[PDB]
């Protein structure tokens, strides 16, 4: 499994996926429909750190090297799927999701279509923490 | 530059990128088939130039020429000898700094049967001076205000015509290498070298070469002259107040916006192969006045110190050079044009007829 | 610290090595001379002293410090 | 621990928009070689597409992602049927303000297909020609009859229209202007969108329409 | 006496509301006692938008927006400076600063 | 020497060193596994947690069990990691 | 001598002034033809007099640290024009020209400033300034050549000659090239 | 991941800054592409123009 007809003068999509969050920033492009990812790389996988996992620096060293690996496979465009946390949490991505975007443009990945992938609930069930919380 | 004529065979584009990667390693150096003419000695006293201390601007009536290869008979008269592409000094630095250029620039090669004679059209804007080309913003002004982008240009190439007579020793003896200037106190003190170069896919380079100066070290000068007409327009640093403690930043805040006219003015160095490189910072004497002009330092450099500095690789400027050749020696014979768009990167190889 | 002693003698053997090491020799100060052989560093001096007597080497500096020594005129 | 060269096992598949859109052939997915040792079909046929239209039509907008299930996959090709249509975050959000009466429909409606379909909806109000109000409300009578009319027209044209031609009315909002129209006697309403579509029920019995999507 | 009149934000026309959580510290406050927030942002943030843009190819499509509608606890909105301390003669003012 | 017939530690070489002497951002510590090659730690990156101690009764000639990042085979620097270390023992 | 000024006795001619950044701070030929560095015996009235200063006068100054060596540049002028000698037996060279080759490659290139981060120490990757980079090249010039002299046979010239011939070529026995790659390190390193 | 060494020349000083005053915000247009403008911070003293040879462009050296 190569590219498709060639690895460079199509643009054969694929699909960021990007699950930007805290203390961790998932690169992980799949297939036009999401269920056969490529390229398993998280924030941390360049740099196991356990508090920069979601540093915006280790998501470049990740972010390009899912966007070589890319290159490779013959997915020569990326839409941008930059998530969240998402869901009826935090749902705000860390820090490495501006930086690494920047990271596979430099990287070669193209980019045709930008658009928001963070869900959100309709207030649906109860968050962690007590009343009180972390008290300041 | 040119209107593309309907009769002008589009042979070939060359993209800059495309030209960024080429590369050509082991070139050897210019071997001097020729050296005609006459230049004169430097005055050492101009380096009392400085920054309360300025030199205006002398227009020095001389006879300059930029002659090109179909009309210089003493390359025609090495077309013979050596060689199988004939050039000058002005044509291959426009050729090797292509990929630096904004404006637009064509020079014919006309091949005339197993030669390229890259012919550049009398009287066209070739030889003059182009400012702040790849500027963020270039003088943006049109033609009649004297802040355009062809009055700066005509100013440049004004200042750096008095400017390399003026650093001259103008009234002492000049320093003939074999031959005097073949193209006649009258002319201007300059002096032409033709050398030799192996260009390795076998392409014996014959070229005209000019020294601005010599200078008792005896040292080959070349020396060029920097304008500056109104810096706050300019887009760059107001050169006067300081100029010192950054003196190589103010040298620097103009290179990117003026990248392809100073590397150009590195490669005729290079190709003539002077011991000195020096510039000078002229400036007008007020802001909107485009013909007072005043020296404010004739700032001295080596040549391989000054290509070190700005932005150069020589591996490329060769492989340029081996691109354009191989193709134009494999096409069509009589006169070409390798131009460049007015507003692309990229240059392409005409087939124009022996009329244009 | 540092606790180095160089041969505090005469010797013949760093003096043949050094009359045989000169054309190694080019910059000769005898603290040089006092570490590529174990003569003094005092008695490196004197011994180029006679190695300048041989005419092999050649002063260069005479300083009360240290002086230097360089073997023939450019090498 | 585990590592594989799973890239000597895919395949590519070009995901094919039906002929409905200007672009069929949407792109092409590296899916992992259906076989006996290796059965992937179903994350072949199965595969539903979220794909916005500017890759789809070629671009009226690069927003409202459509949901493609494959009906059929055809010799390398996956030859999709619409499944979805949204209209996307950014988009989405970008219309929800304060000091509007946010308007909203979700109906459930069976397609003139086999398709049943969820569509939910949206819409907004205007300051209107001379209005010096800051915000934009009514009586609640006029918000809950608003949303009457919304749903109306929403199970009338989908209903109608067979699962391709409620993909071709919906872009520009076919069901969209009308009940602005009805309602600008009441109220000219500026917004009326319709952002949720679900397919409730998807029978594969139309790969002759399949056919007719495609081709 | 009050040191608020509006005691972070009036409840009045409402004999009692619904509560929420801080946004960052997770601390039961009031809805219309709290301090809430939108935020309409780009996606494609000032620092990548000078790479992304130049890749950005087949996209003549616009910079997408962000729409966040942020809720604080008054303990994580004056020490985070969300709210911080005016002056009483400042403390009368309903007015929000502009964006 | 040393029994290795390898001079040096190799990337990601998880190596015994040798604490002589505690320097001004760290300690030059030197190999034993490969002959007496020294190596250096901190100011970047050894510890993963903040306690805020080194040491009690520690006096000198400790031996560290670190995982060589950089190593400068022609220049003589050895860059030495713990905090990657999870199962380094 | 009014057509040009060398040193005392070398030539501030032929000297390559070979970097990018380093520019106007390093010249000996330039405006700074001096056969005797000294200009009068400040260096600290202006900002603007570092780059006023050239790098041959401000080594005869950089030296004298170590208070029993301090205000001694007598002392020091002569190991310097002392320590140039040495180079030239050494390389052939032009010895200011091996000196000015020491500031480049003994300039470091980005370096790092302090920054916190979670508790934790990451530094942020920042050039320094060509002030700067001739500043950390001649203080790590200075500091191997007396170091080197105080226990050993040669003198602060025969040291610091060798510290200028391995940092004009880096070679890392120089003290002055080992201890940049430590400043240049911690630029593509923490964050 | 890598990538050469780029020569910014200073456009502009954009400020002393850090805890101290003395991280020298500067703007350092990328002085080979025109287009191109990244910011970053000195450490030391800069006044203008001076070429600053960025190891890299990543790792956004901004306000602190």
């Amino acid at each position: 499994s190569l590219g498709p007809q060639v690895a460079e003068g199509e643009n054969v999509f694929g699909v960021c996926h990007i699950f930007a969050s805290f203390n961790d920033t998932f690169v992980h492009v799949t297939d036009l429909s999401g269920k056969e990812t490529i390229c398993r790389v998280t924030g941390g996988m360049k740099v196991k750190a356990d508090r920069d996992e979601s540093s915006p620096y280790a998501a470049m060293l990740a972010a390009q090297d899912v966007a070589q690996r890319c290159k490779e496979l013959g997915i020569t465009a990326l839409h941008i799927k930059l998530r969240a946390t998402g869901g009826n949490r935090t749902k705000t991505p860390g820090p490495g999701a501006q930086s690494a975007l920047r990271a596979l443009a430099r990287s070669g990945m193209k980019i045709g279509r930008i658009e928001d992938v963070t869900p959100i609930p309709s207030d649906s069930t109860r968050r962690k923490g007590g009343r009180r919380g972390r008290r300041l | 530059s040119v209107t593309v004529r309907p009769d002008w065979v589009t042979i070939e584009e060359m993209d800059f990128p495309r030209l960024s990667k080429l590369t050509l390693p082991g070139v050897k150096e210019g071997e001097d088939v020729l050296c005609c003419g006459a230049v004169e000695y430097y005055d050492k006293s101009y380096d009392r130039v400085n920054v309360k201390n300025e030199k205006p601007l002398q227009r020095i009536d001389r006879i300059f020429h930029t002659v090109t290869t179909t009309d210089d008979p003493v390359i025609r008269k090495l077309s013979k000898t050596e060689g199988n592409v004939y050039a000058t000094d002005a044509i291959l630095a426009t050729i090797m700094c292509c990929t630096r250029s904004n404006y637009s620039w064509d020079i014919v090669i006309e091949k005339i049967g197993n030669k390229l004679f890259f012919d550049k059209r009398d009287n066209t804007e070739f030889d003059l001076l182009t400012v702040n080309e790849t500027s963020v913003e270039p003088p943006q002004d049109d033609g009649n205000s004297l802040n355009s982008p062809r009055n700066l240009a005509l100013e440049a190439t004004f200042i750096n015509h008095n400017f390399s007579q003026q650093v001259l020793k103008s009234n002492e003896p000049r320093y003939k290498f074999d031959e005097p200037n073949p193209f006649i106190g009258e002319v201007a003190s300059v002096a032409y070298r033709y050398r030799k170069w192996d260009l390795n896919n076998g392409i014996t380079l014959i070229a005209r070469c000019e020294h601005d100066a010599v200078m008792q070290g005896t040292q080959f000068l070349t020396i060029k002259a920097l304008n500056e007409w109104d810096s706050k327009l300019a887009n760059g640093v107001e050169w006067r107040r300081k100029l010192d403690t950054q003196r190589g930043a103010v040298l620097a805040n103009e290179l990117r916006n003026n990248a392809c006219k100073l590397a150009k003015w590195t490669v005729q160095a290079l190709l003539a192969g002077s011991d000195q490189l020096k510039f000078g910072y002229v400036s007008r004497a007020s802001v909107r006045d485009s013909s007072k002009h005043v020296i404010l330092e004739t700032q001295q450099y080596k040549p391989n110190e000054f290509a070190t500095q700005i932005n150069l690789n020589m591996d490329n400027a060769w492989g340029i050079l081996r691109c354009i050749i191989d193709i134009c020696m494999n096409q069509k014979d009589g006169k070409y044009l390798i131009m460049k768009d007015p507003n692309k990167p990229m240059i392409r190889l005409y087939d124009i007829p022996d009329n244009t | 610290r540092d606790k180095l002693n160089n041969l505090v003698l005469f010797d013949k053997a760093t003096y043949d090595k050094l009359c045989k090491e000169v054309p190694n020799y080019k910059l000769i100060t005898p603290a040089v001379v006092s570490e590529r052989l174990k003569i003094r560093g005092s008695l490196a001096r004197a011994a180029l002293q006679e190695l300048l007597s041989k005419g092999l080497i050649k002063l260069v500096s005479k300083h009360r410090a240290q002086v230097i020594y360089t073997r023939n005129t450019k090498g | 621990k585990k590592v594989v060269d799973p890239f000597s096992k895919k395949d590519w598949y070009d995901v094919k928009a039906p002929a409905m859109f200007n672009i069929r052939n949407i792109g092409k997915t590296l899916v992992t070689r259906t076989q006996g040792t290796k059965i992937a079909s179903d994350g072949l046929k199965g595969r539903v597409f979220e794909v916005s239209l500017a890759d789809l039509q070629n671009d009226e907008v690069a927003f409202r992602k459509f949901k493609l299930i494959t009906e059929d996959v055809q010799g390398k090709n996956c030859l999709t049927n619409f499944h979805g249509m949204d209209l996307t975050r950014d988009k989405m959000c970008s219309m929800v303000k304060k000091w509007q009466t946010m308007i909203e429909a979700h109906v459930d409606v069976k397609t003139t297909d086999g398709y049943l379909l969820h569509l939910f909806c949206v819409g907004f109000t205007k300051k209107c020609n001379n209005q010096i109000r800051k915000t934009s409300y009514a009586q609640h009578q006029q918000v809950r009859q608003i949303r009457k009319k919304m749903m109306e027209i929403m199970t009338r044209e989908v209903q109608t229209n067979d699962l391709k031609e409620v993909v071709n009315k919906l872009i520009p909002d076919s069901i969209g202007k009308d009940i602005e129209k009805a309602c600008q006697s009441i109220y000219p309403l500026h917004d009326v969108f319709v952002r949720k579509v679900k397919m409730l029920k998807k029978p594969k019995f139309e790969l002759g329409k399949l056919m007719e999507l495609h081709g | 006496t009050k040191k608020r009149r509006n005691n972070g934000r009036a409840k009045k026309g409402r004999g009692h509301v619904q509560p929420i959580r801080c946004t960052n510290c997770a601390c039961c406050v009031p809805k219309d006692k709290a301090i809430k927030k939108f935020v309409i942002r780009n996606i494609v943030e000032a620092a990548a938008v000078r790479d992304i843009s130049e890749v950005s190819v087949f996209d003549a499509y616009v910079l997408p927006k962000l729409y966040v509608k942020l809720h604080y606890c008054v303990s994580c909105a004056i020490h985070s400076k969300v709210v911080r301390n005016r002056s009483r003669e400042a403390r009368k003012d309903r007015t929000p600063p502009p964006r | 020497c040393r029994f290795y017939q390898h001079k040096f530690p190799e990337v990601e070489d998880v190596v015994m060193v040798n604490v002589r002497s505690i320097a001004e951002m760290g300690a030059y510590v030197s190999l034993l596994e490969y002959n007496n090659i020294e190596g250096m730690i901190l100011l970047s990156e050894l510890s993963r947690r903040r306690i805020r101690s080194i040491n009690k009764l520690i006096r000198i000639g400790r031996n560290e069990c670190v995982v060589v990042i950089r190593v400068d085979k022609e220049k003589g620097y050895i860059d030495l990691s713990k905090r990657r270390v999870s199962p380094e023992e | 001598t009014p057509d040009i000024k060398l040193f005392g006795k070398w030539s501030t001619d032929d000297v390559q002034i070979n970097d990018i950044s380093l520019q106007d701070y390093i010249a000996v030929k330039e405006k700074y033809a001096k056969y005797l560095p000294h200009s009068a015996g400040r260096y600290a009235a202006k900002r603007f007099r570092k780059a006023q200063c050239p790098i041959v006068e401000r080594l005869t100054n950089s030296m004298m640290m170590h208070g029993r060596n301090n205000g001694k540049k007598l002392m020091t002028v002569r190991i310097v024009k002392h320590a140039f000698e040495i180079i030239h037996l050494l390389t052939g060279e032009n010895p200011l020209q091996v000196l000015v080759n020491a500031i480049i490659n003994s300039g470091p290139r980005e370096d790092s400033t302090r920054i916190g981060r979670a508790g934790t120490v990451r530094r942020q990757a920042v050039d320094v300034s060509p002030l700067r980079r001739v500043n950390q090249a001649i203080w790590l010039l200075c500091t191997g050549a007396r170091e080197a002299a105080f226990r050993n046979i040669k003198t602060i010239a025969e040291c610091l000659a060798d510290e200028l011939i391995n940092a004009a070529k880096g070679s890392s026995n120089s003290y002055a090239i080992k201890k940049k790659d430590e400043l240049e390190r911690v630029a593509k390193s923490n964050r | 991941r890598v990538q050469p060494i780029k020569l910014a020349r200073v456009t502009k000083v954009l400020g002393r800054t850090g805890s101290q005053g003395q991280c020298t915000q500067v703007r350092v247009e990328f002085m080979d592409d025109t287009s191109r403008s990244i910011i970053r911070n000195v450490k030391g003293p800069v006044r203008e123009g001076d070429v600053l040879t960025l190891l890299e462009s990543e790792r956004e050296a901004r306000r602190l």
